[PDB]
RNA sequence: CCGGCGCGCG
DNA sequence: TCGCGTCTCTCTAAAATTGCAGTCCCGCGCGCCGTAGGAC
DNA sequence: GTCCTAGGACTGCAATTTTAGAGAGACGCGA
């Protein structure tokens, strides 16, 4: 990959974003090698803008690490605090901070055809499904997710772990792709990114709409301001030629979103059960390796044999599809596009070794998203249903049982374990997974010294081990066939939280591994069935 | 020996002090476990050794200990050398285990982490 | 005290029991059995004007049943068959019940307790004397909790009516809830340790709430390492 | 006299032939008063 | 157990009614069903049926 | 300025 | 078609030797001898 | 020559060593 390089005065900066600074000290020509808003990525040369929830020491470490001109909102003594050359005081630093960012990689928006998608949920495969897409018909594509971000084809960025990035790093990293060649881009327009107005100064082509729910529990707003922050995509729609509208209609706010902007804009819409929109599937086969679904669209009826797991992911397919006929893609690439994608990074990406069974990982650490998870393993028909879950810790404390409450009553056996314990000793959060079905630690424990394990009340088995290492290897050596295990909690990042140092632990990795070499355990005359485990030498 | 701890959980069904050692634990598990987490969690179904005598001690519940042998003795009192015997063992033990709980010693203690050294002065054989 | 005591024996004018009494006030708080029970020594083997009665055999029982370590019901039980070979000069009164219902029940000697509490009975006050205004973590807590656990429901029941005829009304850490949310009224019954079916699902949510969850104040069920 | 071993367990029906030793061998898988009141105690009677 | 301010399930009630009328103790039941009333406490439907069978069956 | 061995005295 | 003493162990309660642990006056005087081992 | 230099006598008592005591699952013979 090539990193773009930047040079850029400050004098041309501010009247490119029209900025009407309140008052300017210092040198208005400096040259500005960078935008920065965090102290802890200030390179020396780059311009510096300071938050208003963050106090005078992230200054002073600005300075240090190179930092010549600050933009502040409020007026900062730098004759005897800050080495700066230039001090820029505005209204507001959180508006002009993606003005300052879009006006310094010259507005990489404009040269690219960027496609908008939003919902609570499938921000990510809709992206990787129209870039693999995108690519069928020879257009450079790449990814803007939180899972992770791809310049074009298989070169994958290092992502800041950080699941909302900022507006000047969105602005950033726009300008490296399109420096390297990329013709076509998709971004997460999330509800949070949106209202914050980390995507006000982004050029949208196409806006996607999948679903609006209330799901987000850490969304500092009520129904009608969630509703609007996603109104926000659609209400830039304006120019009838260079956009089009792609709205779902099978939820019920489809209606306020395709009033918004100017009305004479294509609208391309796909629903499931309503055959009223221009995308529709007509007939859908599920299994636990493959999803065949015959669809219908006004260029024609195309056949799917995608290797998506359920139907939450068809919406991704039938976006992609509604992409496909709002562009007037040809139905043959839209075929490859689909069926490319097998396991989306960090989406439930199936783990397969030849078993009789599949294994996946979602990011879910919220009780919505692993309810909902867990239903949809059920339409997929499985034999018995087998999860691994955890809860982290000093964080987050009020709903521990009910995880463990929705997998006992979903799923047969369940193995208990943690997600990121930290600082936090993992045997109490252990415990109180225990709490929400009437056992405890000490129950358990004595369950474990006299080598039985009654069942739940409901027939349900019920096994617990401290780190998740032997709980995902014992999970993966009792997959058998029709049977499904789940492995959640962790999705797309690769690191593991004890105490305070950030271990490198990957969860698909681990269970590649575990579904490697699970033969020879049980074919050594181990009953590794349940726990105990009855060794050959051991009655 | 098996099971040193029980505050921990386990999920094997080794019991007692096996002599020999086990094949499968020599080879399978530690290959199909690898070798940082097998390590990890290696002193908690196996141990052997002080280390293994120390852990036992440091988990041991006192009161329980007290409970089990008091239940245990009027079992053996309700039904005649070693009928005896046994009975005075299980006073000793629930004598020696109610002297830890009003005491600030740990039963623990008996095995040793460190070495005092004696001054060299009254060492001017050991 | 002390101090003033020596010169007052060395003026000429020895001490008598009230003198004694005086200082073991102070001597029986020390946390220290032996200083209490070294002018107990001093008192008994004494003169006539020396010798103990209810007072000191109250200050000196209170003194060894509140010890800080060691357990100190064997002597306990001597100082009360010295008091009882004492009859014909020393009777008991309310405080010496309290003490003793309170010793023999620290050291599950219930049936004890249960003989001193039904001497307790008959004085005014009584169980209000035992309740300790909560202190010494509530004797008269911990003797109701230890009829219960051992289910001696009659003694239970006769305690209850000492309580309500004495205006006393039940602490709360006598009424501590059991792991199964239930208490001493139904916790001798042939379901042990369990739940009645109660026509529908148990709320575990609503327990997790309830119990601090939300804030980390819940107390964890788990085996930890030490003598607690 | 494997009839015996009956009583180690709750002697699931059994009782023609083979039922005994089919059992046995997958059991192992799991693995006047008018009179008496004329006494009278005298304790606490001194 | 009603005057402590609780509210027992359904099922118990139907229950407990349904061991009176086997054992013969009809002067029970009606007391249950007329307490219930007083109360506020939903009666279920069919709860109401046998018992009415039951003053029915002996007048 | 420490311990063993041998021989003695009261 | 089972039933019957019973072949071959089977596991433990109750003595019966049996291998440590502990101990075995006090106080004085004198002499001798250590402190070893190996490739230089 | 040497300068560093690494097997009494008695008592008390719990520990093996039986001795025994019953006792049972599979069984060759047998009714």
């Amino acid at each position: 990959i090539v990193e773009p390089k930047f040079r850029l005065s400050l004098a041309e900066l501010l009247d490119e974003s029209k900025v009407v600074p309140i008052s300017v000290y210092g040198d208005l020509d400096v040259e500005i090698t960078g935008i920065q808003h965090d102290s802890r990525g200030v390179s020396s040369g780059d311009l510096f803008v300071c938050c208003e929830n963050e106090g005078d020491s992230v200054l002073s470490e600005a300075d240090k690490r190179g930092a010549v001109a600050v933009v502040a909102s409020k007026e900062i003594d730098i004759e005897d605090t800050l080495g700066c050359r230039a001090l820029v005081i505005v209204e507001d630093t959180e508006a002009v901070l993606a003005a300052l960012a879009s006006s310094f990689y010259r507005h990489p928006s404009k040269n690219m055809a960027v496609i908008g998608v939003t919902g609570t949920n499938g921000k990510t495969t809709t992206t990787y499904l129209i870039k693999s897409l995108y690519e069928a018909m020879g257009v450079r594509t790449g990814m803007f997710s939180t899972v992770s971000c791809y310049v074009h084809g298989d070169n994958k960025m290092d992502s800041p772990t950080t699941t909302s990035p900022d507006a000047v790093l969105v602005q950033s990293m726009m300008a490296k792709m399109l420096h390297n060649g990329t013709e076509a881009l998709v971004m997460e327009a999330s509800p949070q990114e949106l209202a914050s107005g980390k995507c006000d100064e982004v050029d949208f082509d196409i806006a996607v709409f999948t679903n609006l729910t209330r799901e987000d529990s850490d969304f500092r707003g009520t129904d009608e301001e969630y509703r609007d922050a996603e109104a926000k995509l659609f209400a830039r729609m304006v120019d009838p030629e260079r956009h089009r509208k792609v709205v779902n209609i099978d939820d019920p706010n489809a209606a306020f979103f395709v009033q918004q902007g100017n009305p004479d804009v294509p609208v391309v819409t796909f629903a499931m059960e309503n055959t009223k929109a221009d995308v529709h599937p007509l007939k859908f086969e599920l299994s636990l390796f493959e999803t065949q679904v015959l669809v219908n669209t006004p260029q024609g009826i195309l056949e799917i044999s995608s290797g998506l797991l359920g139907r939450h992911n068809i919406y991704n397919i039938l976006a992609a599809v509604a992409v496909g006929i709002a562009v007037g893609a040809p139905l043959e690439d839209i075929v490859r596009g689909v069926e490319e994608v097998d396991a989306v990074p960090g989406r439930c990406e199936l783990i397969d070794e030849e078993q009789a069974f599949g294994v996946i990982v979602d990011h879910a650490n919220t009780p919505d998203g692993l309810s909902r998870l867990l239903d949809s393993v059920r339409e997929l028909k499985p034999r018995r249903i087998i999860t691994v879950i955890g809860c982290a810790g000093e964080n987050e404390r009020g709903k521990r049982p009910v995880m463990t409450k929705i997998a006992t009553e979903k799923s047969d056996v369940t193995m208990l374990t943690s997600d990121n314990p930290g600082n936090e000793d993992p045997l109490d959060i252990l415990d109180d997974m225990l709490s929400g079905i009437g056992w405890t630690m000490q129950e358990y424990l004595k369950h474990g010294e006299h080598d039985y394990y009654p069942p739940l009340s409901n027939g349900h088995r019920l096994f617990l081990h401290d780190v998740r290492r032997v709980a995902v290897r014992c999970a993966v050596a009792m997959g058998e066939e029709g049977d499904m295990v789940v492995v959640a909690g962790k999705g797309h990042e690769s690191y593991q939280l004890e105490g305070d140092k950030k271990e490198f632990y990957d969860d698909r990795e681990e269970c590649r591994e575990a579904l490697q070499y699970v033969d020879e355990l049980h074919q050594a005359g181990i009953d590794t069935s349940e726990f105990p485990w009855r060794l050959p030498e051991s009655h | 020996f098996a099971r040193p701890i029980t505050k921990k959980p386990t999920f094997l069904r080794l019991r007692g002090s096996f002599e020999y050692e086990i094949q499968s634990w020599k080879y399978s598990i530690p290959l199909f476990f690898t070798t940082q987490g097998f390590e990890i969690f290696r002193n908690r179904e196996i141990s052997t050794g002080a280390g293994a005598i120390r852990e036992q001690l440091a988990d041991l519940d006192l009161r329980i200990i007290i409970e089990n042998s008091l239940v245990e003795w009027k079992q053996l009192g309700e039904e005649d050398r070693k009928i005896v015997r046994r009975k005075d063992f299980l006073v000793r033990r629930m004598e020696l285990a109610k002297h830890f709980i009003r005491t600030n010693i740990e039963p623990e203690w008996m095995v040793l982490c460190l070495l005092p050294v004696l001054p060299p002065e009254l060492r001017p054989d050991i | 005290a002390l101090d003033i005591s020596y010169e007052m024996e060395a003026a000429g004018r020895f001490a008598t029991t009230f003198h004694f009494n005086c200082l073991l006030s102070v001597q029986a708080t020390c946390g220290i059995p032996e200083v209490a029970y070294a002018t107990f020594e001093n008192m008994e083997y004494g003169e006539d004007f020396m010798k103990p009665d209810t007072e000191t055999y109250n200050w000196v029982i209170q003194a060894y049943t509140r010890a800080d370590s060691y357990d100190r019901v064997q002597d306990v039980a001597e100082l009360l068959g010295m008091m009882v070979e004492d009859y014909k000069r020393v009777q008991p009164n309310v405080k010496t019940h309290a003490l003793l219902v309170e010793c023999f029940t620290k050291y599950c000697v219930v049936k004890e307790a249960i003989r001193h509490f039904r001497a307790l009975k008959n004085f005014e006050g009584g169980t209000k004397v035992l309740h300790n205004a909560g202190n010494f973590e509530d004797p008269l807590s911990l003797y109701l909790r230890a009829l219960c656990r051992e289910g001696r429901i009659v003694e239970l029941i006769d305690a209850l009516d000492a309580m309500r005829r004495d205006n006393q009304p039940i602490p709360p850490r006598a009424m501590i809830m059991s792991r199964k949310y239930r208490t001493l009224v139904s916790s001798w019954i042939e379901p042990l340790q369990e739940e009645a079916e109660l026509g529908y699902e148990i709320d575990y949510l609503a327990r997790y709430v309830e119990e601090g969850g939300l804030t980390g104040e819940r107390k964890r069920w788990v085996p930890r390492r030490g003598k607690t | 006299e494997l009839k015996e071993e009956l009583e180690a367990q709750g002697l699931p029906i059994d009782g023609t032939r083979n039922v005994l030793y089919q059992r046995v061998q997958k059991a192992r898988r799991i693995n006047v008063d008018e009179l008496i009141c004329r006494i009278k105690l005298h304790e606490g009677d001194t | 157990t009603h005057s402590l301010g609780y509210a027992f399930g359904s099922p118990l009630y139907d229950e407990i009614i349904t061991l009176c009328l086997d054992l013969g103790e009809l002067d029970a039941a009606i007391a249950i069903v007329a307490d219930m009333e007083t109360t506020g406490i939903t009666v279920p439907d069919q709860t109401l049926d046998k018992v009415i069978s039951a003053r029915q069956s002996n007048e």
